[PDB]
């Protein structure tokens, strides 16, 4: 009927089975762990044996340990219920706000929509990022990657997208937190309660957010499903409630990266620099499930971590082909304090076409595209020449290369928490006309620096008035100023006397809570029966 | 050779009983003639088959969990690393030359536990626990698993609180928070470990100051270091007082790699005791490029299919299950915080290495060492355009973050500039004005070692170099002007500007004041 655990290496199982072996992909249940262990089948052993994935730790496990088939794969609630809670990889509330109450509970396990079912309709989800709406615009029903290194803005950017696009989007969203850090989970959910987009109590029904989190800590087998499970609560919305969703997947990377911690465990040898041989179809097989079908649609955004900032990486090279969009942040952007950090030539969008987005916005697009790469190919000789003999033509495509470089700059939302500047959201067209000034030469009247962390045009504009302002002030340097003691300034000697007693109690708190237990200095074993001995006195 | 007619044959088809009627009344005084060579048979116990370069291949041991405590019966710990069909392959615990092909192996029953407690505060302990500093067992003090889970979301709230270092390189530009897990990664001898142990260190000269909840436990974890490496910074650590505070685990190069591999997880069970009563923890764990060599050895050994550099394809997870356990906990959860520094060598300067680029992802934020900004004067050798923390704002000193927001900012301008130096045009004020403030800037970040800094007295000697008042000192000399800034400079001015926490209007008048008041030396 059951199974019992055959060998435990690492987070890989094998369980054996007298008869009816259970099918490839179906959950397991160890009966008997400390806490709810499942493991997924990931293959056929050959001698009755199954060979497994663990979603939790396998410390504890003991050869011949009763388990359980399910006769299904990893099955999690999906539907209303889920808004609003933070879901485990196997659908476990991890919120401490009683069971999930969702109805119709899905395998996490599907095949890709079909070619019939594509749709091929392309329009412009506007952001409000000036980087992003003008140079590789994003697209409703798409897929978005943000691309980038370690550092360099990609969940500052993720952020970003969540309060501008899935605060005004009337849809559900579906945050899949995969391998992240556990502190940015924790962000995320408290404010998205601040902000109300989750919500508490008996107004849970009114929060428009699944969150289903794999972080870092959790083993290679949870952090290689759980953007399944995230996925699965988005197709139940894209499928059944025949909805728009907003699928935000952070770091995909690490769904590649859990697969490749138990690759050499599954019994393959590897492929190229260290990933699985199935690196091209397993990620295949993520992504073509977060597709737009003519039933729902899913908008979906995706953090792509880098290794070593390096494109060429073949975890980050295969996902490029599954985009529509794709924002590649770059680290030499981010080190000129250029924020966020889009590398304005590397991103490139399938909206980013004439046919679909007109011909003032293509044009004005490739317009900046051209100046920018204008002035990567002219730093060659300013280094070796100073900049000063270029004939002003192309003094002139420098000039307006480095406003526009400022320009594209923005200040975030959710970045004003360390930065200190309000965020801008900028409309598709007033960036569009904005662009079109710096480039045919209106705002050659502007400083250069006056463009950097602004929104509209009329925001640099007025910053040049500041800046202006500012520059004319430092002239006065006698007196009538706050350093003169008579005005409001207490002496020195009475503002120490406003400080408040703080007290030390000198003992640490250490001797008021702790069970000091008694710790045997011999060792103490077991012996055949099972029952604690002290160790034989015998080598 | 199907299993079907394999399983048909347990079912009795002889068909004839010369042999069956023959040897059985014939085998038993047969192996009783044998039995002084029959060793016992052996079902929950263990015996071991094979033992080479500290594995241990054990036959039986029928109950045992994976990760679980084992002995041998020459007294050696063990580890149930990986069980497999037919045997059990242990990590050993300790030198292998006392274990034999044919010993017994005894089955613990508990999985990996070290001694957590205030008993340890003031220790020097192995990667398992057991005191090495020669001052009797360890008491007041209670047992707790080196593999907990780091706690979730629910369990987290914000970072909030500093936890200052005593580095003003580190504390003005990339501030550290309570609960945040900050790498130091670098070069050979490039400050990695100075870095960490000014952080202890401070914490001494803090720990006193504050009322008793704010105090800050230290755990200095060293991991493949050799052993009077530590002896030499247990020297300093009581000379200094901040033993008092630090618990230190130390599996030197000499130990097992399983106690090397496992000493970051015995030091942080320890530190979660801090945090999981309310106190809070700072762990540095110092060579964890080493950590990461010693749990190859142990894979490679037990047969595991090697990866990237032949590191184990589960190395990731190494680090990142024991650096998530860094964490600031909520309010119902006491609110303590342990917050981890990990350190990271490369080799050459190549960020690029693999287990570099983990921890990196893992980690919170960054503190890069540079071995030619070492040799340049800059010590602490911080590469600001490469180290980035991810908390910036409402993690650092109010006081600290006016006058450090203009330092970030105005070094920025001095990195631009510097590949534009071998001219010597310096056209229009502007690009030389710059350079001349930015290399003024550098030479404030540059302080002695084991001597860190208050906060107060960091804020105001950076007040000092971002506003005026050492605008026509040259650059030879700023490292001896702090100290008319810090002792010639009224000291009451700290006090208050210690208890306010920002730098008040009032007291921006008095910073201002008192800043002319003092000659500085530089002519
Ligand atoms: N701020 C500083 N001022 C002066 N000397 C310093 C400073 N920081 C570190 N040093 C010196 O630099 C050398 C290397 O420092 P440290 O031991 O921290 O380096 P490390 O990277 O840990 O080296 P190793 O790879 O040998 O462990 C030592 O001689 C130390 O005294
Ligand atoms: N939009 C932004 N505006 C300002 N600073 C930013 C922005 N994005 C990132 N940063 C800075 O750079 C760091 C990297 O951001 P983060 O999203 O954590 O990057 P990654 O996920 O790629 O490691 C942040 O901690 C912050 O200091
Ligand atoms: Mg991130
Ligand atoms: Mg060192």
């Amino acid at each position: 009927d059951a199974g019992y655990v055959s060998q435990v290496i690492g987070p890989v199982v094998d369980v054996r089975f007298d008869g009816e072996l259970p099918s490839i992909l179906s959950s397991l249940e160890v009966e008997g762990h400390s806490v709810r262990l499942v493991l997924e089948v990931a293959q056929h052993m050959g001698d009755n044996t199954v060979r497994c994935i663990a979603m939790d730790s396998t410390d504890g496990l003991v050869r011949g340990q009763k388990v359980v088939d399910t006769g299904s794969p990893i099955k999690v609630p999906v539907g209303r219920g889920t808004l609003g809670r933070i879901m485990n990889v196997i659908g476990e509330p991890v919120d401490e706000q009683g069971p999930i109450d969702a109805a119709d509970i899905w395998s996490i396990h599907r095949e890709a929509p079909e070619f019939t079912e594509q749709s091929t309709e392309q329009e412009i989800l506007v952001t409000g990022i000036k980087v992003v709406d003008l140079l590789a615009p994003y697209q409703r029903g798409g897929k978005i990657g943000l691309f980038g290194g370690a550092g360099v803005g990609k969940t500052v950017l993720i952020m970003e997208l969540i309060n501008n696009v899935a605060k005004a989007h009337g849809g559900f969203s579906v945050f899949a937190g995969v391998g992240e850090r556990t502190r940015e989970g924790n962000d995320l959910y408290r404010e998205m309660i601040e902000s109300g987009v989750i919500k508490l109590g008996a107004e849970r029904g009114n929060s428009k957010c699944t969150l289903v989190y794999g972080q870092m800590n959790e083993p290679p087998g949870a952090r290689a499903r759980v953007a399944l499970t995230g996925l699965t609560v988005a197709e139940y919305f894209r499928d059944i409630e025949g909805q728009d969703v907003l699928l935000f997947v952070d770091n995909i990377f690490r769904f590649t990266q859990a697969n490749s911690e138990v690759s050499a465990l599954l019994g393959r040898i590897p492929s190229a620099v260290g990933y699985q041989p199935t690196l091209a179809t397993d990620l295949g097989g993520l992504q073509e499930r977060i597709t737009t079908t003519t039933k729902g649609s899913i908008t979906s955004v995706q953090a792509v971590y880098v290794p070593a900032d390096d494109l060429t990486d073949p975890a980050p090279a295969t996902t490029f082909a599954h985009l529509d969009a794709t924002t590649v942040l770059s680290r030499s952007i981010a080190e000129l304090g250029i924020y966020p950090a889009v590398d304005p030539l590397d991103s490139t969008s399938r909206m980013l076409n004439p046919n679909v987005i007109g011909a003032e916005h293509y044009n004005v697009a490739r317009g900046v595209q051209k100046v920018l790469q204008d002035y990567k190919n002219l730093q060659d000789i300013i280094a070796i020449l100073g900049m000063d003999e270029l004939s002003e033509e192309d003094k002139l495509t420098v000039a307006r290369a480095r406003k526009i470089q400022r320009f594209l700059s923005q200040p975030f939302q959710v970045a004003e928490v360390f930065t200190g500047t309000p965020g801008k959201y900028v409309d598709l067209a007033d960036t569009i006309s904005g662009f079109q000034g710096v480039l045919t030469g209106k705002y050659d009247d502007l400083p250069e620096m006056a463009f950097y962390m602004v929104g509209d045009i009329k925001e640099v504009k007025e910053k040049a008035d500041k800046m202006a302002k500012d520059i004319a002030s430092r002239k006065e340097a006698d007196n009538k100023k706050v350093s003169e003691e008579l005005k409001d300034i207490p002496s020195l000697d009475k503002l120490v006397s406003e400080i408040k007693e703080v007290v030390i109690e000198e003992d640490d708190g250490l001797e008021e809570d702790f069970k000091a237990e008694a710790l045997s200095s011999e060792t103490v074993v077991l012996n055949e029966e099972g029952k604690s001995v002290p160790l034989p006195k015998k080598n | 050779a199907d299993a079907k007619a394999l399983d048909e044959l347990r079912k009795p088809k002889f068909s004839s009983k010369y042999l069956i009627q023959h040897v059985s009344q014939k085998l038993i005084p047969a192996v009783k003639e044998w039995e002084k060579s029959y060793q016992p048979p052996v079902i929950h116990l263990g015996r071991v088959l094979s033992v080479g370069d500290g594995i241990a291949r054990v036959y039986g041991l029928k109950s045992v969990q994976a990760g679980e405590l084992v002995c041998f019966d020459s007294g050696v710990k063990g580890m149930a690393l990986n069980l497999q069909a037919d045997h059990v392959g242990v990590v050993v615990f300790g030198n292998d030359s006392v274990i034999h092909q044919g010993d017994l192996v005894y089955r613990t029953g508990q999985i990996v536990n070290v001694p957590i407690g205030p008993g340890t505060l003031g220790r020097v302990t192995d990667g398992l626990g057991q005191p090495i500093d020669g001052k009797g067992p360890l008491t007041n003090v209670r047992s707790s698993l080196v593999e907990v889970k780091a706690p979730g979301i629910i369990a987290r709230q914000s970072v909030r609180e500093p936890l200052f270092t005593g580095v003003k390189a580190v504390d003005a530009l990339v501030p550290i928070g309570r609960g945040q897990r900050e790498l130091i990664i670098g070069d050979r001898q490039t400050g990695k470990t100075a870095v960490a142990i000014d952080a202890i260190i401070h914490q001494k000269n803090c720990n006193e100051q504050v009322p008793k909840a704010q105090r800050v436990y230290c755990v200095y974890v060293a991991v493949g270091q050799k052993r009077s490496t530590v002896a030499q910074l247990v020297k300093l650590f009581t000379q200094t007082g901040a033993m008092r505070y630090t618990i230190m685990v130390s599996a030197t190069a000499s130990d097992a790699a399983p106690l090397q591999f496992l000493a970051p997880y015995s030091g942080c069970a320890m530190a979660e005791y801090f945090r999981d009563t309310g106190k809070h923890g700072l762990i540095i764990y110092d060579d964890l490029s080493k950590q990461s060599v010693a749990y190859r050895q142990m894979s490679l050994l037990l047969r595991r299919p090697p990866g990237r550099e032949a590191f184990p394809g589960d190395v990731f997870y190494l680090h990142s299950r024991l650096l998530e356990r860094a964490a600031k906990l909520s309010k119902e959860l006491g609110g303590g915080s342990l917050t981890a520094f990990p350190v990271i060598e490369t080799q050459a300067g190549d960020v690029s290495a693999y287990i570099a680029t983990n921890v990196i992802s893992i980690t919170d934020g960054q503190i890069f060492l540079e071995t030619e900004l070492f040799y340049k004067g800059i010590r602490p050798a911080l590469n600001v355009g490469l180290s980035v923390s991810r908390v910036g704002s409402a993690a650092q000193f109010p006081g600290m973050k006016q006058v450090a927001g203009t330092l970030k900012l105005e070094l920025a301008q001095y990195r631009e500039v510097a590949a534009f130096a071998q001219f010597g045009s310096d056209l229009d004020a502007a690009t030389q004005y710059v350079l001349e403030r930015g290399a003024r800037l550098t030479e404030m970040l540059k302080q002695k070692q084991f001597a860190p800094i208050p906060i107060e007295r960091q804020t105001v000697a950076v007040y000092a170099a971002t506003k005026g008042f050492l605008d026509k000192v040259r650059v030879q000399d700023i490292v001896a002007a702090e100290e008319a800034v810090i002792s010639q400079v009224n000291p009451a001015v700290f006090k208050i500007l210690k208890a306010n926490g920002k730098i008040t209007p009032a007291l921006d008048a008095h910073l201002k004041a008192e800043l002319r008041k003092v000659k500085l030396p530089g002519a």
